[PDB]
Parts: structure tokens; sequence; C-alpha cells
DNA sequence: CAAGGGTTCAATGCACTTGT
DNA sequence: GACAAGTGCATTGAACCCTT
């Protein structure tokens, strides 16, 4: 029923602390697992919605953080 | 999500071996009965072939772990009740969906029409339905061997050490559980499979009574049912 | 005036003319893949999805219909020229 | 069963190479 | 060159599995 708090896509439930879609779930997992750092090619205020969330990895990750996603909730690879 | 002991696999192995060891009657026996280059012909073959089937079924039963631990009284008790029900598992294995017929050990296909002629017209419509149901079941030779074993140590009336057999059976019942638990992800469907299989037991009980009624409705038609069969199925 | 060259299919930033239509890399690749496989898609909605950056990933049937409607030429995807007899 | 951890892998799309 | 067609492959995310 819920919406992803990051992008507005249909949430599949809570993930890593926040209501979020499979997209943002999968993205946050891969970012934390690999310990990736991104660089915005704009002004670090890019639009992150259901339409253009894939345009800026830095801004998508920062928005996961601001929404309340917890790096600690991401477990070791199994 | 465990595997199986050595016993278990030695048994499964063993059972899969005896099964092929006895699926058909020897080349000489088969040759002797099938000699020949009028409603007594289909009748003779069907009845004569059944006497071979039963024999094989009996010997297989003795090649079973724990069987010799049974009182001769019980042994003839278990065997006497299983004879007709296993013979059922074995007609399923030689059923051909393409022709809806049963294939005798001499490679001949017997249709619902042949069983008519021989006066077995009563037993066939149901026997063939059970085959179609065992077909879509799609079972492997382990199942079939294990299942068979089970049927044999199935609780029967007249049993002296009833509680004994129950366990001699609990083993095979258990082995089957495991083998199914490995062959597929020990997931939900794992029981669903174990169940449909154990269900074969109850259907095999209905086809057993029909075989008996056929023996009856045959003695009554004054038609010599081999003494051997009349004896083993308690056909009065 | 022209602040951004627009993909005629989805409205994403167009990278150039692909198979005779101003399209993004996403729609270019989707169209080429759809044509080379001769893919037949089945919309699981109402057979009338408006294409954007969200819906383009959601409905392959309507995206392909939009690619054609915009003027993408399927005959221009790996035609039988000398270069193809190569690979 | 549901939730929220996990994983998978075909489709995707960015960056590239090839041909004119 | 600059463009458009073709290619390589890392990333995406819908659909699963697993444990509480
Ligand atoms: C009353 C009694 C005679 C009736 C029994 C009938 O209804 C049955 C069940 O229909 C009988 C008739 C003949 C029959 O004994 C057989 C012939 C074979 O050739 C073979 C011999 C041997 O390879 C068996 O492992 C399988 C099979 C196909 C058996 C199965 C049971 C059959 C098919």
């Amino acid at each position: 029923k819920h919406l992803c708090s990051i992008c507005g896509d249909r949430a599949s439930g809570k993930h890593y602390g926040v209501y979020s879609c499979e997209g943002c779930k999968g993205f946050f997992k891969r970012t934390v697992r690999k310990d990736l750092t991104y660089a915005c090619r704009e002004e670090r205020n890019c639009i992150i919605d259901k339409r253009q969330r894939n345009r800026c990895q830095y801004c998508r990750y920062q928005k996961c953080l601001a929404c309340g996603m917890k790096r600690e909730a991401v477990q070791e690879e199994r | 999500v465990p595997p199986l002991t050595a016993n278990q696999k030695s048994l499964i192995a063993r059972l899969v071996w005896y099964q092929e060891g006895y699926e058909q009657p020897s080349e000489e026996d088969l040759k002797r009965v099938t000699q020949t280059w009028d409603s007594d012909m289909p009748f003779r073959q069907i009845t004569e072939m059944t006497i071979l089937t039963v024999q094989l079924i009996v010997e297989f039963a003795k090649g079973l772990p724990g069987f010799a631990k049974i009182s001769q009284s019980d042994q003839i008790t278990l065997l006497k009740a299983c004879s007709s029900e296993v013979m059922m598992l074995r007609v399923a294995r030689r059923y051909d969906a393409a022709t809806d017929s049963v294939l005798f050990a001499n490679n001949q296909a017997y249709t619902r029409d042949n069983y008519r002629k021989a006066g077995m017209a009563y037993v066939i419509e149901d026997l063939l339905h059970f085959c179609r149901c065992m077909y879509s079941m799609m079972m492997d030779n382990v199942h079939y061997a294990l299942l068979t074993a089970i049927v044999i140590f199935s609780d029967r009336p007249g049993l002296e050490q009833p509680l004994l057999v129950e366990e001699i059976q609990r083993y095979y019942l258990n082995t089957l559980r495991v083998y199914i638990l490995n062959q597929n992800s020990a997931s939900p469907r794992c029981a669903v499979i174990f169940g449909k299989i154990l269900g074969i037991l109850t259907e095999i009980r209905t086809l057993g009574m029909q075989n008996s009624n056929m023996c009856i409705s045959l003695k009554l038609k004054n038609r010599k049912l081999p003494p051997f069969l009349e004896e083993i199925w308690d056909v009065a | 005036r022209q602040q951004e060259e627009l993909c005629l299919v989805c409205g994403d930033r167009a990278s150039g003319y692909h198979y005779n239509a101003l399209t993004c890399e996403g729609c270019k690749g989707f169209f080429r893949r759809s044509v080379t496989k001769n893919a037949v898609y089945i919309c699981k909605f109402g057979h009338a999805c408006e294409m954007d950056m969200y819906m383009r990933r959601k409905c392959q049937e309507c995206r392909l219909k939009k690619c054609l409607a915009v003027g993408m030429r399927p005959e221009c995807v790996v035609p039988e020229n000398q270069c193809a007899m190569k690979r």
C-alpha cells in the first residue's frame, strides 16, 4: 500500500528502516555491500523520483540516508 | 535437510536391484507359458502370467530386510494380503498411455477389449483408471521400490507381532521421506509428494477387493482359477 | 530555445537519430534488441500506457509501439548488407 | 500466512568500437 | 570529424528464497 519515501515508486514494505521500493532497496544494498562512493555531476540536489532516480547515484544514495536507511541494517553477503 | 545412512542407501540400492531383478519372469518360464504358434486363450495367458507375477512378488518380499524376522504365520499373512496389491503397482509400471493398454512380459499389449473376452471385463475399467493416475504421477524406481516394500509390511489383520511389522515398515516409510526430501528442495511440496504417494496405498486396497470379487465371480462362473491363486487370495 | 534534445519515445535526453528517429540510448538499445529477437510483447495494463522514464521499463509492448509510431525503422536494424554477411 | 533479511539474472542502458 | 550503427558488460529491480 505504501510509497517509497525516497522516490515515490510503490514500496514493497520497509527495507533497512524505511518504506522503499525494490529499486531503492537493491541500490542501497549494493552501495553498502561494495562500499561504493559516488560523485554528483551537478550540485548534489538532483531530482530522485520514480522517473529519473537512475540519473544520479550520489543523490539517490544521499536520499536513502536522509529518508532514514541504515547502513548497519545491510548484512554481510550470504 | 539431511542425507541418508549407509543402511538406507544400501537398501534403496538393494531394492532398486531386486525390483529389476524381478520385474519379469525368467526367459524360460516366460518361454514355457507363452508357447504357441475360444475364450480360454486370453484367459489362459492372463491367469498363467498372473501366477508368475505373484511368484516374483513373493520372492521379492523375502529379499526384504526384516522379513525373515517374521513368524511363518505372519509372513504368509503379510504376503497373502500384499500379493494382490503389489501386483497392482506392477501393472502400473507396464501401462502404455499411448494405447491405454497393459503390456505383458511377452511384449504383448492387452486392451480393455482383451480383458473383456477373457471374462475379466469387470476388473479392467478401474485397473486402467488407476494406471492413468499412476502415469501422471510420474514416479521414479526408488519410489516404486520403497512403496512396494511399505505395502508388504502394511498392517494386516491376523498379525501376531503387529507392533513389530509397524516398525519394520516405519523404516521404509522413513527412508522414502528422506529420499523425497533430498530429490527436491526440502520445501512445502516435499510433503505433497510424500502424501500423494502414501495415497496410492488406499487406492490399492480398492483394487485388491476387486481382484478378489473377480476371483469369486470366476469360481462362480465355474472357471478354474489356478489353485495357486485360489489359495493365496483366500478365494473360497 | 532547445534546452534539451528529447527522445520522441520517452522524453529522456536524446543522444542522436537512431533508425531514423530522435531517441535516447535506452530506446535505441531496446528497439534494436526487440527487432533482432522479433520479440512479441503483451501489455499487462490497458494497452495504452503513456511512455516516460518510469513506464518505459514497465511496459515493453507500449514502448515498442511508441518506437514504431515515432518512425523507428525496423528494416534498418541489421539489414542484409556486406557488414552483416561479415559477423 | 506476513515482514524484512537474503539472492538471482534477464533486461537494461551507459560507454564504448566500427564503419562511412 | 561527427555521426549512427553495432558491442561489451556493470547496474537495475521484480521476483524469488529464508528465518523469525
Ligand atoms: C484374477 C487374476 C487372474 C486377475 C489379475 C489381472 O486382473 C491383472 C492385474 O490385470 C494381471 C493379468 C496378467 C498380469 O498378471 C501380468 C501379466 C504380465 O505379463 C506381467 C508379468 C510380470 O512382469 C509383472 O511384474 C507385470 C505384468 C504386466 C503382470 C501385472 C498384473 C496383470 C496385468
